[PDB]
């Protein structure tokens, strides 16, 4: 995250990092239940091996409420495209149930409909993770949340480089230096409705971060919640 | 109806025969009233952790 604030204590509960064997952080993800978590597909690619951990705000110390948890099953989207970024997904089922606690708890899955006529017609939503703080720093070691404004659907495809399909959404400021970046994708978008939290969006792409005429990159979860559904019911 | 003020409903809202029916994410139920949505358990989908 770029610009944005560290997430305080119980502020951004359903983030799960996701960590490689040598225990670093290299993705976000967000809680669904107790046994599911939501990712991008683009992050699977990114690891041998890898464990969820959640609970976690600041990865130099252990502070007590934090919780590794292996995965079972990777279920990854049938038609995600490495070279479009397109259809970037993805659940996984944990071995063992996440307890909830201070820190660890999930985000709500909305309707679809309900979602683009009230949620995604929102001012803003709230992105939040790990990684870089600048486009060439390295991954933050504090959990932190950004506020970003929904992005006209039209200048955002106007803006773009690449194709911006029907599986994805812009969010963010055309020059302000705020956006996610390398290290939060796969992490929670999330908008705010009477004080409830809805997931709206998977980190995925942009090109660099925060730059100025671009936006950032998310997967419209609205688009996928059938998709999600069935992930989780096996 | 639901383009009012999210149809007074405290999450979902659907029009249904041109009235409004409220309902809510999984792990809440809907109250008496029929429009607020009441958490089942401790740690309810989408809200910030207090404890
Ligand atoms: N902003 C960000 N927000 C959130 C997550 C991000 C993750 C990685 C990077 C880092 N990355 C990932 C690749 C991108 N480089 S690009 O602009 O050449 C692109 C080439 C391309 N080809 C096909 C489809 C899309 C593209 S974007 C970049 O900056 C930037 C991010
Ligand atoms: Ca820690």
């Amino acid at each position: 995250i770029v610009g944005g604030q560290e997430c305080k204590d119980g502020e951004c509960p359903w983030q799960a990092l996701l960590i490689n064997e040598e225990n670093e952080g290299f993705c976000g993800g967000t809680i669904l239940s107790e046994f599911y978590i939501l990712t991008a597909a683009h992050c699977l690619y990114q690891a041998k091996r890898f464990k969820v951990r959640v609970g976690d705000r600041n990865t130099e110390q252990e502070e007590g409420g934090e919780a590794v948890h292996e995965v079972e099953v990777v279920i990854k989207h049938n038609r995600f495209t490495k070279e479009t970024y397109d259809f970037d997904i993805a659940v996984l089922r944990l071995k063992t149930p996440i307890t909830f606690r201070m820190n660890v708890a999930p985000a709500c899955l909305p309707e679809r409909d309900w979602a683009e006529s009230t949620l995604m017609t929102q001012k803003t939503g709230i992105v939040s993770g790990f990684g870089r703080t600048h486009e060439k720093g390295r991954q933050s070691t504090r959990l932190k949340m950004l506020e970003v404004p929904y992005v006209d659907r039209n200048s955002c495809k106007l803006s773009s480089s690449f194709i911006i399909t029907q599986n994805m959404f812009c969010a963010g400021y055309d020059t302000k230096q705020e956006d996610a970046c390398q290290g939060d994708s796969g992490g929670p978008h999330v908008t705010r409705f009477k004080d409830t939290y809805f997931v709206t969006g998977i980190v995925s792409w942009g090109e660099g971060c925060a730059r100025k005429g671009k936006y950032g990159i998310y997967t419209k979860v609205t688009a996928f919640l059938k998709w999600i559904d069935r992930s989780m019911k096996t | 109806l639901c383009s009012l003020d999210n149809g007074d409903c405290d999450q979902f809202c659907h029009e249904e025969q041109n009235s409004v029916v409220c309902s809510c994410a999984r792990g809440y139920t809907l109250a008496d009233n029929g429009k607020a949505c009441i958490p089942t358990g401790p740690y309810p989908c989408g809200k910030q952790t207090l404890e």
